[PDB]
RNA sequence: GACCGAUAGUGAACCAGUACCGUGAGGGAAAGGUGAAAAGCACCCCGGAAGGGGAGUGAAAGAGAUCCUGAAACCGUGUGCCUACAAGUAGUCAGAGCCCGUUAACGGGUGAUGGCGUGCCUUUUGUAGAAUGAACCGGCGAGUUACGAUCUCGUGCAAGGUU
RNA sequence: UAUCCUUGGGAGUCAGACUGCGAGUGAUAAUCCGUAGUCGAAAGGGAAACAGCCCAGACCGCCAGCUAAGGUCCCAAAG
RNA sequence: AACAGUGGUAGGAGAGCGUUCUAAGGGCUGUGAAGCCAGACCGGAAGGACUGGUGGAGCGCUUAGAAGUGAGAAUGCCGGU
């Protein structure tokens, strides 16, 4: 702003005897390299909602998928080896061609490391579910144990 | 048609135009004779440009002399040099040393 | 006195009406000279209608 | 969409004597004829009048004492220059000029008015040279 | 973010100069005087679009007056007779037919005279 | 040669010509009949006092459109008052086929 | 990085606290872009040279050294219509004649004649002013953020609400 | 005839001008108060030109008609 | 539909047009994008298309969100003439 630009501090010139405009500083906002009026300043954009609102939101986004049978629940997910080819074969076995969200109980390293590189697949635990993630991806695959744990939490 | 152009000759416009107004649309020999008889600064430059155009027409495109006429001729302005002259009571004044481009295009009548 | 207002292009162009040059006096080449001036010498050899001088 | 007029017209020739008639009561009618308001093809921006010849212009008449009181002034643009003439001198020395002034003052100003005025011919006496044009006599309707 | 603001002012200013085509001298090149003149011609047209309505009635009246005086009537008497000899609703524009076909106009004048006396 | 009244105005029509008038609210293709016939010319002359009795003029419609745009702009000096808008006045084109006196 | 993109961002994207100014403390700039590759124009002609016209390289030479793009102010060459009797905030409405032919539309350019018509902003009871301001063009340039107070609207819950 | 009250949210304005009508002044030679209008914030028509006088309140288009103040010999429409 | 209304400075209220960035979908470009130039096209305004030339590699549409958000005047600043 006006008081942080290097320089200034004195009248530019006396500017008297010929009748020029009464300049006060060479860093005024209207000069060529002067300060900036208002403009951006560091701050943080973040607020919070009541807890019941968050619970209702997550319930609604979960039920919306069930409304149009976009939720596929399977007995269990198990990969002996962390191979992306195996994960691609599993996805192709089902009718999953767009971005999909994998939900598993606790945390499985093999599945997380096998589906990591596929462009549209994201892996989260039952504790890490959220509205934006589930509302973004199209098809949600969830382990039955994860279903039970999510039911218990809410 | 044959063209000859001189770029940034140290001569101000509005002074070369006076001479160029005399030789526009006339025959080549008459134009050269006119240019040889007027005591002004731009005449030697314009004569050289005209003769260069004549030589280009004769050599490159295989045209004929004694049959050419000055179809096009004009003077444009170019880059300007700015200088300063001191004046009384500690003041300054600006001086513009101007430059011009000269173009001549001859053709068979 | 300083000008009260600027002058338009039309007035300037109309003022420059009489500011032009004149076509010189054209005569014969003296002693096969090059198209000399009236009452003067040939450009080639300073000739007076064939009467060379200087 | 009415019809204007453009160069496809004819101009007649009329002769009016000024014996006995007063100045204004004749000048008004003559000016109206000159502007061309007496024909149904009138047009503001085009000359549609006729040619008016006046004879016996020296026998004009004025009512009251105006003949010795109406004064014509003019200025020569020099300081102190203001020339005056009584109506009697104007009548007995320049009879045509008085009629011309009276009629001219009654015509619109501008280019068309001054071009309209060129159709008026005023003669002192009872003789005019306009014979090849075959003038037609015209009495003052008003 | 920062909006530099280019490419918008030129597009808007160029449209003003396009309506000023045909003006005398610098009024068709410089933006400020062009804008001043285009605004002034804005209400010069509104004023004249209503004067035009009352500038042709005058022409029609003058022509009808001349044509009627060619018959011995005047304009006022002819109009009163027409308004009274029945009505024959006839705008002055359509009674201008004295110029084209003079015979019918004489018939109308004859009817008006017949009722007027 | 007939003088008809339409659209709050009066026009003169002879068969074979085309005229532009105010909107007739008629779809392009059908036939309209004008009833207000004031004058009839040519050979015999008929002058109806309000109207000529038993006279109808026939025409057909082929186009309904709008005229060229007129931009209305007004302003007041020194008081900062501007106003701009546009206008395109509708019209209907018809050609006469029978005066039908 | 819902930060800037060469008048912005550090004063400084470039030999910058440099050039320059002042005895001294001190003040303090302007200036980016050939091409994928120098393949940066051998050779011929005019010219003292600079600069041009051919030939050649290259997709492009109208990319040839301040070299991507190249607006406005300003300066010129050619031409269709008008102009040497005319009084002018020069435009608008009506209108002959002449020249053209479009995003085909009750088309385009010019314009003799007729009517009307005292620029823009600011301020004042009131301005055509002889009250202020602008030579012209281009770029930059003025109601925001944080914390409190009160009111309207929306959503969740409800004698409870909420970290 | 359709305006009025209460509550709550935002304002701007703060000792204007002229012309008629009734009272008191300088010296009824620029003033004072009460009352009405217009301009301020209002274009159009008439007073030759003329914020305050007379008629009258502009959403836009039309080459349609009737009138107000004021007018009808020529400028300039109408006896 | 039928009635009624639509001059306006300081001000109060409402509905809209444009510019840069972010999120998803949908899709245009070397068979020529942004920018610049010309035109007799379209909406009630702010404005938006369509053809042709130049240009030589990036841009836009629909729905939301955030603002260094729109210039004719400050004897404004810088540059060019």
């Amino acid at each position: 702003n006006r008081s942080e630009v290097r320089g200034g501090g004195r009248k530019p010139w006396r500017q008297k005897g010929t009748g020029r405009a009464r300049q006060g500083s060479i860093r005024s906002p209207q000069w060529r390299g002067g300060g900036v009026v208002f403009g951006p300043t560091p701050r943080s954009y973040s607020y919070k909602l009541p807890k019941k609102v968050r619970r209702l939101a997550i319930k609604s986004v979960l039920s919306s998928k069930v409304i149009d049978n976009n939720i596929i629940v399977l007995e269990d997910l198990t990969l002996d080896t962390a191979k992306t080819k195996e994960m691609a074969a599993i996805l192709k076995g089902l009718s999953v061609e767009k971005k999909a969200l994998i939900v598993t109980a606790d945390a499985n390293e093999a599945v997380a490391l096998s589906a990591r590189n596929i462009p549209g697949v994201t892996v989260v635990e039952a504790n890490g579910i959220n509205v934006l993630d589930v509302v973004n991806h199209e098809k949600l695959l969830i382990t039955k144990a994860a279903v039970e744990k999510v039911e218990e939490v809410l | 048609q044959a063209k000859a152009v001189a770029r940034t000759v140290r001569i101000a416009p509005r002074k070369a135009r006076l001479v160029m107004d005399l030789i526009r649309g006339k025959q080549v020999g008459e134009a050269v004779s006119i240019l040889n008889l007027t005591p002004r600064a731009a005449s030697p430059i314009i004569e050289k440009v005209l003769k260069s155009a004549i030589a280009n027409a004769e050599h490159n495109y295989e045209m004929d002399a004694n049959n050419l006429v000055i179809s096009q001729a004009f003077v444009d302005e170019g880059p300007t040099l700015k200088r300063f002259r001191p004046r009384a009571m500690g003041r300054a004044s600006q001086i513009n040393k101007r430059t011009s481009h000269i173009t001549i295009v001859v053709s068979e009548k | 006195a300083v000008p009260f207002r600027r002058t338009s292009k039309m007035k300037k162009r109309l003022r420059r009406t009489h500011f032009k040059l004149n076509v010189p006096g054209m005569t014969e080449c003296p002693s096969c000279g090059e198209m000399k001036l009236s009452h003067r010498v040939c450009k080639a050899c300073g000739s007076y209608n064939g009467k060379d001088i200087n | 969409t009415p019809m204007a007029n453009a160069s496809t017209i004819e101009r007649k020739w009329l002769v009016v004597d000024a014996a006995g008639k007063t100045l204004g009561r004749l000048s008004s009618e003559v000016a109206a004829i000159l502007r061309g308001k007496h024909k149904p093809t009138y047009t503001p921006h085009v000359d549609t009048g006729d040619h008016v010849i006046i004879i016996n212009a020296e026998k004009i008449e004025l009512t009251g004492k105006k003949l010795t009181d109406k004064i014509y002034y003019r200025h020569t643009q020099h300081p102190g220059g203001l020339k005056s003439r009584t109506a009697l001198e104007m009548r007995t020395n320049y009879p045509e000029k008085m009629l011309e002034l009276a009629i001219k003052g009654m015509l619109p100003k501008g280019s068309l008015g001054r071009q309209m005025f060129k159709k008026l011919n005023v003669y002192r006496g009872s003789e005019h040279p306009h014979e090849a044009q075959k003038p037609e006599v015209y009495e003052l309707r008003g | 973010p920062r909006v530099k603001g280019g490419t918008v002012t030129r597009k808007r200013r160029k449209k003003v100069l396009k309506l000023a085509k045909g003006y005398f001298g610098s009024k068709h090149t410089l933006y400020k005087v062009a804008n001043q003149q285009v605004m002034k011609s804005g209400n010069y047209a509104f004023r004249d679009r209503r004067q035009k309505k009352r500038d042709f009635r005058k022409l029609w009246i003058t022509r009808i007056n001349a044509a009627a005086r060619m018959n011995g009537l005047s304009y006022s008497r002819l109009m009163h007779g027409l308004k009274l000899s029945g009505i024959e609703v006839n705008r002055k524009m359509l009674a201008d037919l004295a110029v084209n076909d003079l015979t019918a106009f004489n018939q109308l004048a004859d009817a008006a005279k017949a009722q007027l006396n | 040669y007939a003088i008809i009244k339409t659209g709050g105005k009066q026009i003169k029509v002879e068969e074979g010509q085309t005229v532009y008038i105010e909107k007739l609210a008629a779809e392009a293709g059908e036939t309209v009949t004008f009833e207000d016939v004031l004058f009839v010319g040519g050979d015999n002359v008929k002058v109806g006092n309000p109207t000529v009795e038993g006279a109808t003029v026939t025409a057909k419609v082929e186009k309904q459109g709008r005229a060229k745009k007129i931009t209305v702009f007004r302003y007041k000096p020194k008081k900062n008052v501007h106003k701009k808008q546009g206008h395109r006045q509708p019209y209907t084109k018809v050609t006469i086929e029978k005066i039908n006196a």
